[PDB]
Formats: C-alpha cells, structure tokens, sequence
C-alpha cells in the first residue's frame, strides 16, 4: 500500500499491463450519449476495446453510467468479464438537502441521481458486503466532481487493497489508488513494481 | 465531513433519511407557481377521469388480447420472488419470474405511441427487465427509483440476495417508449419534465408489497392518454381514471365496450389542456 499515485496519460493508449492487478476498478468515461456537450467522448468501439480485462482476476468494478450508457456499460460490463451485481444511485441534494425538482434536467422525466453499475469478476475475498446502503446523499461540488463519499464506500468494502481510477482528476488521487487521466500532473509512481515495469515498457518515456 | 454513508455505518439511519421536502405536499409548500401547476394538472386528470374499471383474471393464461382499447400507459407490477424472499414472507399467489414475465404479449394490447412503467425490484430485474423492453418493443427511457428511509426504524437490514454487495435501499421502475414522441411537436400527448424520476418514502410495514401511490402520479402527470393499464394491481390499487387487471382482484366490472365507450366519439383518448397549464407547464 502506498500514498496516491497517478498516471497522465491518454488510456485509450497506455499499456496498463505494467500496472499490475487491483481490488477494485473504477471508472467515470466520456460516453458518447449522442448529444452535443462541451467536453470530448470517447466511443462506442473506443469503450469496448478499453483494456479492463488485464487490470483484475478477481474483484469489483464501479462503473457510472448515463443515458444510453445504462445500456451501453452493461455491455462493457459483460464483455470485461463481470457480472452487474449492485446499482449505486447518487441523489443529488442542494445546499439545503433537497433535491432540485425545477428546470429540465432529463428528456422525459427531470433527473434527481446518477447511477453507477457494480460489477464482480472471478472469486474475490476479504471483502465485506453489506456495510453501506446503494445509495449515496451529497451535493453537486465544483467542476462535475462524482461525491467523495464512493472512496469510504470502497474502503469499507475492501480495506487494505490496491485499487485503480479511470478517467480521474487531481482531486480523485487517493491513497491506495493508482489514477489515470489526461488531466494529471505528470507521473507520479512509488510502488516499485510499478516503477520498474514503467522503465521496461517506456525506456524513454 | 458531512458523509452520510459513514453516518449510517455509525447509526443505521439511511443517507436518504435526510432528504428534505420529499412529500407530495410539502416539496412545494413555499412554490406557489409549482404548486399550482400540480394542483391544475391534478383537476384536468380528475374531471376526464373514467370511473375505476376491474377485472379479475388469471394472467399467465389469460389472452391479453382481450383488453382493449390499445393503451397509452401500462403500469406492469408481477409479482417477483425476490419481494418475499427479501422480507421472508410466504407469498398468497404465484410469483412471477422473469421468463413468466417476458411471455406476456404486451406490444398486443400497447398504442403505437405509448409508455410502460416496470416495476423491476434491485437484482437481476434491473437487466432482465430491459430485456423484456425489448421484446415488446419499448426502448428504455428513464429509471424511476422509490428510494426507502428507515427513519422510524433505524438500522441495517441483511440483504438476502447472496450476490449482493451493498445493502439494498431502492426498487427500480423502469420507463419504456414506443414509437415517435416529440416533446416539443407533441404536447398534446406528454407533458415533460413535470416530476423527477425519484420516490421517496418510508420503507412499507413488514408484510406489505404496495409500491408507492406516487407513481401513479408521475404516469398521470407526463402523458395525457387516458387509456391506463395496470397490470398486477389488487383491491387496494383501483383508482379512477385506470383500468386494473389482477389476479387477486376480488370483484370484476370490466365491460370492454363500455370502457371503450369513454374514449370514442364525441369523447378523446387524450385529455387535452387547458391554457392556464399551457402557460405553466416547462417548455422548451
Ligand atoms: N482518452 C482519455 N484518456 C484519459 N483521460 C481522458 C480521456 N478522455 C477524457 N479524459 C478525462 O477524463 C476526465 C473526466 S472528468 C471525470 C470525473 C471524475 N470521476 C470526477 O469525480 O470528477 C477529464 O479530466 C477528461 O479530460
């Protein structure tokens, strides 16, 4: 176990198999939901090909989803080699704990949560089920942050274990947590595992 | 840190305990003008409601084409095992599994521009419910969760479902489309983004399988099709405005061409609208 570590990098590209295996796999990606936004997707045959398979044996992803990702994450899901186990829902409170119900926030309906597939994958152990609820209470924080409260979750869930992040931010580093995104400062490894399969891989870097 | 997680590992009061205004009265207590789009868009429902019609009736072998008209909205409510299994209490009628669930012909009796409303539990239903969208025709469209508090009733309560992770707080309603629905050409057929896609109330005494009367609400308020189905509902459920077909219905009144009646000439299978609504309704 180490502090926080992380990896600025594209992960459509960076060979992940020098990062070893984790606990717990998170990830919040650009899905193409087939609208306009102000931020880049990735796509559909991008997402599939992403190499999740490599990063665990046995454990658990958390994937959030939205739009016509629910369906598309439960294929990912599937194709990795999971089985939807669990769905965190995050109920998004203001600054007086309620929930906005005004505006249009959904194509049909208006949209109080964002949902987050659970996954497992092989025979995990020492791992502790039913410790929290699947649902999560917070506020929306700064730039599109997903609540912190998930790490305590996962935490709890699997104490002491070496877990990865997908498409995280400066303020998703963590300790325990190997994150990846291109929105990182640099590369930050201390495992010396890690450390010596990223000098193989990339020689000059 | 104001983490509501770590608050119920410390207590056993659920993070959604504390979710404030979640009733159907107190969220727009101080909102006048929401208020007032509730309480108009509740009277145009009322006036054009149809009186509760009802029929009893064996589901797995019942020819569902029998009910007619075709439906703007069908509320789907069988019967899973997991309700009992979960609460460990032996059911009254049979349960429903996801393939006895699929069977059911429900692209028969659905209008070619129409809705459905699936009660889906929180295992597997949440896959095998979107498999059974596509059977007949709907594509999933937005996820009604009924959240549950234990503000009475502080504590954790043991999953029974041994794939689990997480303790499970919620039941899932999956909302299904089919055909072409435009919210800004069909206004006369949905009114969008009246209500949220979140229920929020006190998990059920211990032997009740009811789900919240607020969904019906939320079917009432989005589209204006007067033609409802609900499929699985009990003595408890009959509702104006709705036709209920169950097996453990106790009575029957359903006459299909007096039901028809209340929707042809010189009536309308929608409710149409008034221009006060008009005015307050979102809109692009
Ligand atoms: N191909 C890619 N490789 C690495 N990072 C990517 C990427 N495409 C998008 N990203 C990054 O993924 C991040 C999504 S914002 C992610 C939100 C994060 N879970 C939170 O709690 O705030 C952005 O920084 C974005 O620039």
């Amino acid at each position: 176990l180490f502090p926080p570590q992380w990896i600025c990098c594209d992960i459509r590209y960076l060979d992940v198999s020098i990062l070893g295996k984790f606990a717990v796999v998170m990830a919040d990606p650009p899905w193409d939901i087939h609208m306009e936004l102000p931020y880049g997707t990735l796509t559909d045959d991008e997402m599939r090909r992403l190499n999740i398979p490599v990063l665990q044996d046995d454990g658990f992803l958390f994937l959030w989803v939205t739009g016509r990702a629910m369906e598309l994450g439960r294929e990912c899901l599937n194709l990795w080699g999971y089985e939807r186990v669990d769905e965190i829902i995050w109920v998004k409170t203001n600054q007086l704990q309620r929930i906005i119900r005004t505006g249009r926030t959904g194509h049909w309906l208006n949209h109080g949560k964002e949902h987050c597939l659970v996954g497992v994958k092989g025979n995990p152990q020492g791992f502790n089920q039913g410790l929290d609820c699947d649902v999560i209470v917070a506020e929306v924080r700064s730039t599109s942050h997903k609540p912190d409260e998930i790490y305590g979750m996962i935490e709890r869930l699997s104490p002491g274990t070496r877990k990865i992040e997908l498409f995280g931010r400066p303020h998703n580093v963590q300790p325990n947590w190997i994150t990846l995104g291109n929105q990182l400062d640099g590369i930050h490894l201390l495992d010396p595992d890690v450390v010596a399969r990223f000098k193989q891989r990339y020689p000059d870097g | 840190h104001n983490d509501y997680c770590q608050h119920f590992v410390d207590t056993g009061h659920r993070p959604q305990n504390f979710i404030r205004d979640v009733g159907l009265a107190d969220r727009f207590e101080e909102y006048p003008k929401l208020r007032e789009l509730i309480r108009l868009k509740d009277e145009l429902i009322a006036k054009s409601n149809t009186p509760p019609m009802y029929l009893q009736a064996d589901i797995e072998a019942f020819d569902i084409r029998e009910l007619t008209p075709k439906f703007d909205v069908i509320l789907l409510e069988p019967p899973l095992e997991e309700y009992y299994r979960e609460t460990g209490i032996t059911a009254n009628e049979k349960c429903w599994t996801w393939d006895d669930i699929m069977k059911l012909e429900i692209d028969e009796i659905a209008a070619p521009r129409s809705f459905i409303f699936l009660w889906c539990g929180s295992g597997e239903g949440l896959d095998l419910g979107r498999v059974c969208l596509r059977k007949w025709g709907y594509r999933r469209c937005e996820d009604i969760c009924w959240i549950k508090t234990n503000k009475n009733n502080p504590g954790k309560t043991k999953t029974l479902d041994p794939k689990a992770v997480f303790q499970r707080t919620k039941e899932h309603c999956l909302m299904g489309i089919k055909g072409t629905v435009k919210r800004s050409t069909d206004g006369d057929f949905i009114h969008a983004n009246v209500d949220i896609d979140l229920i929020i109330t006190e998990e059920p005494e211990i032997g009740n399988i009811e789900k919240p009367v607020e969904i019906f609400h939320i079917i009432e308020h989005f589209c204006l099709g007067r033609r409802r189905l609900h499929l699985f509902g009990r003595d408890s459920t009959i509702r104006p405005g709705w036709l209920t077909v169950g097996p453990t219905l106790t009575n029957s009144n359903y006459n299909a061409e007096t039901y028809a009646s209340y929707f042809s000439a010189p009536n309308s299978y929608l409710t149409g609208c008034t221009e006060e609504i008009e005015r307050l309704r979102p809109k692009s």
